[PDB]
RNA sequence: UCCUUGAUGAUGUCAUACUUAUCCUGUCCCUU
RNA sequence: AUCGCUUCUCGGCCUUUUGGCUAAGAUCAAGUGUAGUAUCUGUUCUUUUAAUAUCGUCCUCUACCGAGGACAAUAUUAA
């Protein structure tokens, strides 16, 4: 069930900004210790 | 367009930093000017759209049909074009709802979202087509309804403002033309008077239209509330790609109700040119108004020296009638403010370079300063903030004395009248391009007009045929030809009778017509070389053609009319039109086209003769008949059957169309030619039936056209029922979403296959391309050049080893029929060779097909033809006799076989390199493009007869060929109804009776349901038993199949394998039964089994089966209740056996009991519980169990004869209204028997 | 079938896309939100959500020009907008 | 001799030039392969002048 | 809010993003070589490899496009420099790199 | 043949050509070898599988397409660019005969036959408002049954006054896709229709509308009753509105005249046909290509504007009170009381 | 000094659920 | 105060960083169904008949060898 109720915390794009730079899908990871 | 947008941006700045260029006390004049002339006319505003106006569903019906015109050309659609037609299909699925929408943006709206612009590039200059936001477009277009029928209605609009609905511009031209005429004393020059022709514009009128004083005249008109939203609506932002500025001082001309601000503002300036006296004298009073060129009295006319009017869309055209004594004081004025020592003003001069020498405007001192005068004092009459008049832009023409002719270019055509009295000296009257104007009182011809096109008119078809050239999808040729023949009759059925007397125009249309020709051809690659058949172009496009239209001197070649047939006699070659002439030269368009005098003379007659017409059949009380009507069905000015339009009721509050349809330039972004008329209101205005008709006759006929193309391949009959079939090829689903225009550069001519495909006997000659001429690969086909689609085709035909088959297929059929005619003739046994099987595809040498093995010898004859009478002769040559079968593709050039037969005869009987066993064989040459075959060698006797019939046999039933003919009618999609095959349909009833074996087949009760109500009610369908009904016409002899349900396990929805467990079955069948019973003949009374069967007796090739348009009533004897109860009942699949003929043939023929079982089954059909009690009268009459139908005499039988005859034709007559006593034998056969 | 009432998790993902792409791209950005299109996004930046837009009260000189530019320049609004320093939107509402 | 010694070195042995100076592929050729054996102008128009001289 | 996090993310093409896995391929193939090779060598098997390519063993055979110091008014032909600790059991291929 | 258990039953995979023929369905490139010693021997993979018989087999079993399956491969992406001549699309084409996939020509054939065509065919069936067993199915506007069809009312607020439908009990999607048997039994219940309006002082028309014959659409042929001093200028309307249809520059020379050959052997079996009857006597034809430029109504507009109707009507509809209205059927079954024809039982 | 060789079977397979170089589309619902 | 080590704050280096051009290069859209691949869960091997295909001897041909024919059971699957 779904309820349409006014939230509280009402997200910014600064938010959306701070949440998209942890994804890392562009870091490679290091190469092993040979 | 970026340049265009940086200068407009500049514009709107300059106009919002350097104020109103409009000179507030200028503006107060034209707002008093304009509020004199609305009280003079005692004109009645135009309100608010009612809140139960009786026409707004009409207006706006009309709307969404104009808005839904737009996006009917293409099929390529993104969001915008979604929404809009969304919108336009909710606002007809709701009216009153998108009326209350619509009423609701006029009270409230008044900022609006931005719009786009691109730019129409027509090669000479550049049109706005402007981007409106779809809400606003539909709310804008029910605004300029609304608008143009309440102008109508309330006679905003005097008749000067010229795009008016009913007056094409010829007619606009022709109606000025006799308005001159009709001027009193327009042509005399005695006492000194001048005609003075003004043709000018107004510049930059779009342009400079202030918005605020756009508010004034527009409250003025209509509602504060309309006229506040189309004041705001105008003051939007123009977006392209970077730029966006605001339109804070022009207009948009893309919105839909921009054509009404654009002819009021124009009328607001023919007031400030005319003033309102002269203005007021042309309207006339407004208690009765006169029409376009005509004044209250003459003493109105001379009043003031300007006499004509006209002002189309943003062009001018004023005419002046001076006496000396005007003439003399304006050139004083103007000589006054601008002096001339040096006579400079004849320099400046411009004249028509078109007409020659003596026909171009005299440069005369005071002629040249009346016109500069007159020219000066128009000029001086609008304030360079409202518009300007440039001379660089204008003509002025002034007849004199000294000028016999005055020059005038009106709408896309330039025109000259010259009067009778002045300098003609010869009264002649025989070219097509003139006009013999009368006067309309002495009811004589004064003055002539000459019509030359316009060089603007011909450089706008010389640029529509450049964007014809290019735009990407010019590699279609359907796509080209079509667009050529729009902008052909668009440019002819404008300027019909103009075009013939410029002679410029008709070299550009030969010329065009020449380019697009040569691009058809580069998209065949052809060569440079000519000799390219002109036949594939102008053929209609029915017969598989271009059905390209011409206006030039083209003729065709004598070569191209030959063509020939082979019947039963031989081949017999047809010519057409040879005695000496080279009269075939393509019908071009002008005869075929009325010129205009003609259709303004003829409209007012077939006008006043259907008045008459239908004023005499309305007393008379009949409706009207399509007779009657179609003599007078293409003619008159809206075109008389325009009357029996679809909806004729809501086209008569659509008004002011043709400035609408002339400023849907800036809205859509394709270009029109009919620009000028719809058929909604004018009618079809052109009729090309004669020429496509003796186009077909100019090419030869209809058989001479087709033996340039595949049609002997296909091997249909006759041509008649032939539907060609786009629906079907790869412009498909995945060609339409195919992403990426680079896509149709390799894939570019994959249109083109079917015509390439078609064509193919012409295309691929030796005389039309001068070629290396290689063999194509497994084939006896040479292809002559590197024709783009044509060898994918050759190989989608001839997949799969064609030639090969078709040729050992050819061989084997022979010597089958050699098989079985050893002791007619002189034999011991026939003989196959194994050669390499690399001989079919090898044109230079061959071996030997067949060996025969004579008795002892044959005196052969000689060689001949297949189709040649007598002459047996010289010698014997025992033991030995060969065939040769070869298979060419012949072309238009070459495809006589007999001589291919000769020749390829004495070319392999007299070398080295194809050696064969004996010197007296035959070689039977096949062409497989035309379907005709021959021979020529060493016929001995009795074989000559053999192999005629054997060949002919063998050419219309070889399943090789058949494939062969079914692939290529596969790759040219091409239908047909009318001819199948041969069907029983009436007159081969009599070979039904045969000493052959003959079977009928009857599949009708196989899938036979039951529907049944359920618990929810809805009602379900469900199976029972059925037959299969098998009977002999022959012996009587009948073969009962029963299908159980349980077959029916695994569909039970729609079946569709119903009729394939028949064929299997019957396959079975006939596979059970010995070689002695087998049928020769299968006749079904459905036509549908004829295909599966035909599948499943390949094993059996010996047997026809044939179709019946002669229905049988072979469903009602399952009606019997011994049939029924042995279905019904029945609960394994069985074979029964019967005899229907009961004990008839001791007594009676076969057709006599056939007739008597048709008669008795079609009275089951029909009479049923009638046809029981008079078959069944008497207790005391009996009927055996090993029978069905009661034992009587043969006097008996003739009465019960008799009475089912009475019952079939009583109720076929109450069936069909009809009496029964007039009917003739043939039509009582037809009824009883079959079906007529 | 695009467009609608604009919600606020629309006009943050609006607002970080031109932070993103920038005030050129908007085929880019309306590609991010489904159920609007190119020129949806555009019109909500410029008339709601570029920082330049005086979301503040009206006060007297701003109303006095407004009445001032209203009656000097009938239907305007798209040209007495950009003198008045608001959206052409806000400037009718405030008028009427 | 000469334009198939020219084929030969080229390493094109897929190709094959018969007696009447016509060239034909022996077998279906790659996109490679047939981007690697297109001749110009200089072979063709020297192969049909052996060609006419043959004749 | 997933796709908007995750475009706003990226900035990289197809070609950068294959050429990332194919560093990580290549990093993979040349470990397993190495294991490979590190195998043969340590039970002792000594099977040859191929090379087919002009340049590039030119690097660690010699100085590749070597200069010669230019010399004058100082003799420097007696002094020489002393070569690095080898050390093969605690050297790392980290270790010569230095830290990231 | 194939089974396809289509979540509970068996459906029989059958394909259907465009010729509306019902046929039983049976169940990296390498290049092959298309040549031999220097010789060019045969052209596709499988040039010597097929013997005539089966070649007669596939011809006549055969859709009829033939082009597109290499063209849509050949379409693609990688395949090189045309450079004029040396390789234009001729030898490309030839080049694309490649190894198919182990009878991967079968598996995609099977598969389309089978479940595509099957699902549509089920998708159109169940939402179909004829052929009984379905869900929308209104039922009360039932007034006849017959051997193999039956009349009906429409769904919608029924454009003239008698506004009745001819409807065979299966999915037909034409008419010239009939048999003969259900042709006839169309043709009694026409001129059982036509004596009926004709001695009401009505007259007739009878429409067909058959679209592209890919969509499954049931057959329905539509009967539009109005008044006689407007149905004798109703050839004139039509005569006009059919010629100025469909896309100008047409190939198959429209308005078909059927007043004596017919619509069974004048528009051959497999393309769209629209069709018009004028009671008894038939009407006009017109082959439908271009299916953008011409409306899927067409007679109901050309019926309702010679009428004066709202265009709301033939468009769409409107639905009516759906048991109250709807017993219009009351009306109809009153007028259609002696002109019944599929009884005997009136005792 | 736990023993301490010249070497032709081992971990699988099947089913279900989630995302394409295939598959088919040019397409619609529902109340006043 | 001076020198050294360790917290803490901050300034300057931080172009060490946005590596072209064209018509903002152009355009702007989807749903359903099947097939294939991957992952997870559950449970199995080693130590008579039917269908299809084809070393010894004998004969003939050609220069001990080769080819051709005939003859003698063999292999697979299921109960
Ligand atoms: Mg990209
Ligand atoms: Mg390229
Ligand atoms: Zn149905």
């Amino acid at each position: 069930v779904k309820n349409k109720a006014p939230a509280e915390v009402q997200i910014t794009a600064e938010q959306l900004l701070r949440e998209a730079k942890e994804r890392e899908l562009e870091l490679l990871p290091p190469p092993p210790q040979q | 367009t970026r340049l265009y947008l940086k200068a407009e941006q500049e514009r709107q700045h300059n106009y919002l930093k350097d104020g109103p260029y409009i000179t507030a006390e200028e503006a107060v004049a034209v707002y008093t000017t304009t509020v004199h002339w609305l009280e003079s006319r005692r004109f009645s505003p135009i309100p608010f759209p009612p809140l139960s106006y009786k026409h707004d569903t009409k207006l706006l019906i009309l709307a969404l049909e104009r808005l839904k015109e737009a996006y009917s050309v293409k099929s390529r659609l993104n969001q915008s074009q979604r929404e809009e037609l969304g919108l336009i299909e909710q606002a007809y699925d709701n009216p009153h709802e998108a009326l209350s929408r619509i009423k609701r943006h006029l009270l409230t709206q008044r900022a609006f979202k931005e719009v786009g612009i691109e730019f129409m590039d027509l090669y000479s200059h550049l049109v706005p087509v402007y981007d409106v936001e779809p809400l606003e477009k539909i709310t804008d277009a029910y605004l300029d309804q609304y608008l143009w029928y309440e102008a109508d209605k309330r006679r905003l609009f005097p008749p000067w403002i010229k795009p008016a609905d009913t007056e094409p511009p010829p007619l606009l031209v022709y109606k000025w033309c006799q308005g001159i005429n009709n001027l009193q004393d327009v042509w005399e020059t005695s006492e000194g008077e001048c005609n003075v022709m003004l043709e000018s514009r107004f510049e930059k009128m779009y342009e400079k239209i202030d918005l605020t004083l756009l508010n004034r005249l527009l409250r003025l008109i209509v509602d504060h509330n309309i006229a506040d939203y189309m004041t705001a609506k105008n003051n939007v932002v123009i977006n392209y790609k970077d730029m966006n500025h605001t339109n804070s001082y022009g207009i948009i001309r893309g919105l839909q109700f921009a054509s009404f601000i654009v002819q009021y503002y124009g009328l607001v300036m023919d007031l400030l040119v005319l003033g309102l006296h002269r203005a007021s004298e042309m309207a006339g009073p407004p208690q009765m108004p006169n029409d376009f060129l005509s004044f209250q009295d003459i003493a109105t006319e001379a009043a003031h020296p300007i006499r004509l009017f006209c002002r189309y869309i943003d062009r001018i055209h004023i005419f002046f009638r001076f006496t000396a004594d005007e003439a003399r004081d304006l050139i004083q004025r103007y000589l006054t403010e601008h002096p001339d020592p040096n006579n400079e003003n004849i320099v400046g001069y411009n004249n028509k370079k078109c007409w020659p020498r003596d026909a171009r405007m005299r440069l005369m001192k005071h002629d040249v300063n009346l016109g500069r005068a007159v020219f000066w004092d128009i000029k001086n009459r609008l304030p360079r903030s409202v518009t300007t008049v440039q001379w660089e832009n204008s003509f002025v023409s002034v007849y004199s004395k000294d000028n016999p002719n005055l020059l005038f270019n009106m709408c896309g055509f330039e025109c000259r009248i010259l009067p009778k009295c002045r300098t003609s000296y010869e009264e002649f009257t025989h070219k097509d391009g003139v006009w013999n104007l009368q006067n309309e009182v002495t009811k004589e011809r004064t003055a002539q007009c000459f019509l030359r096109v316009d060089d603007e008119s011909m450089q706008r078809f010389h640029n529509r045929v450049r964007q014809i050239l290019m735009a990407s999808g010019s590699t279609t040729f359907t796509k080209i030809v079509n667009k050529w023949n729009t902008a052909l009759i668009g440019l002819m059925t404008y300027f019909r009778e103009a075009v013939v007397n410029t002679q410029e125009l008709l070299d550009l249309l030969v010329k065009c017509e020449n380019k697009i020709q040569t691009r058809i051809k580069i998209g065949l690659n052809s060569k440079m070389p000519s000799r390219f058949p002109p036949v594939v172009f102008y053929t209609p496009k029915e017969l598989g053609g271009l059905g390209m239209l011409s206006m030039g001197h083209v003729l065709i070649p004598q070569s191209d009319l030959r063509w020939s047939k082979q019947t039963d006699v031989g081949i017999t070659h047809f010519r057409s039109g040879m005695s000496h002439e080279e009269d075939q030269l393509i019908p071009n368009l002008y005869r075929y086209i009325q010129p205009w005098e003609s259709e303004f003379i003829d409209s007012q007659r077939v006008w006043a003769e259907y008045a008459l017409k239908r004023q005499e059949a309305i007393a008379q009380n009949r409706r009207l008949t399509l007779e009657d009507l179609e003599d007078s069905w293409d003619r008159g000015i809206p075109r008389i059957n325009t009357l029996f339009q679809k909806d004729r009721h809501t086209l008569a509050y659509d008004k002011g169309w043709r400035v609408r349809t002339d400023f849907k330039q800036y809205q859509v972004l394709k270009q029109n030619p009919f620009w000028w008329t719809h058929q909604r209101h004018d009618g079809k205005l052109w009729n090309l039936n004669n020429y496509r008709t003796d186009m077909i006759q100019a090419l030869g006929g209809v058989e001479g056209i087709l033996e340039h193309t595949l049609f002997k391949g296909t091997y249909f009959p006759t041509w008649e029922g032939l539907f060609w079939e786009k629906a079907s090829g790869f412009e498909e689903s995945m060609k339409w979403k195919k992403l990426t225009n680079a896509q149709r550069s390799g894939l570019n001519q994959i249109p083109n296959r079917r015509f390439t495909l078609w064509w193919s006997p012409t295309i691929n000659r030796a005389n039309v391309y001068v070629g290396f001429q290689v063999q194509l690969d497994l084939t006896g086909i040479f292809m002559h050049g590197k024709i783009p689609t044509l060898k994918i085709s050759l190989i989608q035909i001839f997949r799969a080893h064609l030639w090969q088959k078709i040729h050992e297929s050819i061989v084997m059929d022979l010597c089958q029929v050699f098989d079985q005619e050893l002791d007619a003739l002189e034999i011991e046994t026939v003989q196959k060779e194994t050669i390499h099987p690399r001989k079919s595809y090898k044109m230079n040498s061959s071996c030997a097909d067949i060996l025969l093995f004579a008795s002892y010898k044959w005196n052969v004859s000689r060689p001949s033809l297949l189709a040649d009478s007598k002459d047996v002769m010289d010698s014997t040559t025992t033991q030995k006799y060969w065939i040769d079968i070869q298979l060419r593709w012949g072309d238009y050039d070459s495809h006589d076989i007999e001589r291919y037969a000769r020749a390829k005869f004495l070319d392999y009987t007299t070398d080295n390199m194809s050696i064969y066993p004996s010197p007296t064989g035959v070689l039977i040459a096949i062409d497989l493009a035309y379907n005709l075959h021959s021979a020529y060698g060493n016929w001995f006797p009795g074989s000559k007869p053999l192999i005629q019939q054997a060949m002919a046999k063998i050419m219309k039933a070889n399943p090789a060929l058949y494939v062969l003919r079914e692939r290529i009618r596969k790759g040219l999609q091409l239908y047909s109804s009318e001819p199948t095959e041969p069907y029983l349909s009436s007159q081969n009833y009599g070979e039904l009776f045969s000493n052959q074996i003959i079977w009928f087949v009857d599949d009708t009760n196989v899938y036979r349901v039951t529907i049944h109500k359920t618990f929810e009610g809805n009602l379900t369908t469900k199976p029972i038993n059925g037959a299969i009904f098998i009977f002999n016409p022959r012996t009587g002899q009948l073969f009962l199949k029963i299908i159980h349900t349980s077959v029916w396990a695994g569909q039970k929805r729609l079946g569709q394998l119903a009729k394939w467990k028949t064929a299997e079955e019957v396959a079975a069948l006939i596979r059970s039964l010995p070689v002695e019973e087998q049928p020769k003949q299968i006749i079904v009374t459905r036509k549908g089994m004829l295909d599966p069967l035909e599948v499943h007796l390949l094993d059996f090739p010996n047997i026809v089966i044939k179709g019946s348009e002669l229905q049988l009533p072979f469903q009602a004897c399952l009606k019997v209740e011994k049939f029924g109860d042995l279905i019904l009942k029945a609960t394994e699949p069985q074979m029964v056996l019967f005899n229907l003929y009961d004990d008839w043939l001791k007594t009676i023929s076969s057709y006599t009991a056939f007739s008597r079982l048709i008669l008795i089954l079609r009275a089951l059909h029909v009479n049923n519980d009638r046809a029981k009690v008079i078959l069944k009268p008497d207790k005391t009459t009996i009927t055996e169990p090993h029978h069905i139908w009661p034992t009587l005499t043969d006097e008996e039988w003739i009465k019960v004869e008799v009475q089912l005859k009475d019952l079939i034709l009583a109720d076929y007559g109450k069936k069909n209204n009809v009496n029964v006593a007039s009917l003739t034998q043939s039509e009582i056969r037809d009824i009883i028997l079959g079906m007529e | 079938i695009k467009g609608g009432v604009w919600r606020n998790t629309e006009d943050e993902i609006l607002k970080a896309a031109v932070m993103k792409y920038g005030k050129n791209q908007w085929s880019r950005i309306a590609s991010l939100l489904h159920r609007k299109s190119a020129k949806q996004c555009k019109a909500r930046w410029y008339e709601w959500l570029d920082p330049s837009i005086k979301k503040t009260e009206w006060s007297r000189e701003e109303e006095e020009k407004l009445l001032h530019l209203a009656k000097l320049m009938p239907t305007q609004w798209r040209t007495i907008a950009p003198i008045i320093g608001r959206t052409a939107a806000q400037c009718l509402e405030h008028y009427e | 001799n000469m334009l198939n010694l020219l084929i030969h070195r080229k390493n094109l042995n897929y190709l094959h030039l018969d007696y009447n100076f016509n060239l034909k592929p022996v077998k279906t050729l790659t996109t490679k392969e047939r981007k690697k054996s297109r001749f110009g102008n200089a072979f063709h128009l020297c192969r049909e002048v052996l060609r006419l001289t043959k004749l | 809010l997933s796709e908007a996090r995750a475009r706003l993310a990226n900035t990289q093409g197809k070609k950068a993003k294959r050429k990332a896995r194919e560093k990580q391929l290549e990093e993979a193939r040349r470990l397993a070589a190495l294991q490979k090779r590190r195998e043969l060598r340590a039970a002792g098997i000594e099977i040859q490899k191929k090379r087919k390519r002009k340049r590039g063993v030119d690097y660690n055979a010699e100085i590749p496009f070597e200069k010669k110091p230019a010399l004058g008014f100082y003799d420097t032909s007696e002094e020489n420099y002393q070569a690095l600790d080898a050390d093969f059991r605690k050297l790392r291929q980290q270790d010569l790199d230095g830290e990231l | 043949s194939g089974v396809e258990n289509e979540d509970q039953q068996e459906v029989i995979l059958v394909r259907t050509d465009q010729s509306g023929r019902v046929w039983p369905v049976n169940t990296k490139r390498q290049m092959v070898s298309t040549h031999e010693e220097r010789e060019r021997v045969r052209y596709f993979h499988d040039d010597d599988n097929l013997s005539l018989n089966d070649l007669v087999k596939n011809e006549k079993m055969g859709t009829a397409e033939n082009q597109n399956k290499l063209f849509m491969r050949m379409a693609s992406k990688f395949m090189g660019k045309t450079d004029g001549d040396y390789y234009t699309l001729d030898d490309m084409f030839v080049s694309k005969a490649a190894e198919r996939e182990r009878l991967g020509e079968e598996e995609e054939n099977q598969r389309k036959k089978a479940i595509a065509e099957h699902r549509s065919l089920a998708a159109q069936m169940e939402k179909c408002l004829y052929c009984f067993d379905s869900s929308q199915f209104p039922k009360h506007l039932i007034v006849a049954i017959g051997v193999k069809v039956y009349l009906c009312l429409p769904n919608v607020r029924s454009l003239t006054e008698g506004h009745c439908l001819i409807v065979p009990l299966q999915h037909h999607r034409a008419a010239t896709l009939l048999d003969e048997d259900i042709w006839e039994e169309i043709q009694m219940f026409r001129k059982s229709l036509v004596k009926m309006f004709e001695d009401k002082g009505l007259d007739c028309i009878f429409l067909e509308t058959n679209m592209s014959m890919k969509k499954q659409y049931h057959m329905v042929y539509e009967c539009i009753p109005l008044p006689k001093e407007v149905g004798d200028m109703a050839p004139i309307y039509f005569k006009k509105a059919i010629m100025e249809s469909d896309e100008e520059w047409s190939m198959n020379k429209k308005l078909i005249d059927l007043s004596s050959k017919d619509i069974r052997k004048s528009v051959p079996r497999g393309l769209p046909y629209f069709s018009v009857d004028f009671g008894l006597h038939g009407g006009f034809a017109h082959v439908i290509e271009d299916q953008h430029k011409f409306p899927h109504y067409f007679g109901k507009e050309i019926i309702g504007g010679m009428l004066d109707i709202e265009p709301r009507l033939w468009r769409k509809g409107i639905r009516e009170s759906f048991e109250d209205q709807r017993k219009k059927a009351l009306q109809f079954a009153q007028w259609w009381k002696p002109y019944d024809f599929t009884k005997s039982k009136n005792y």
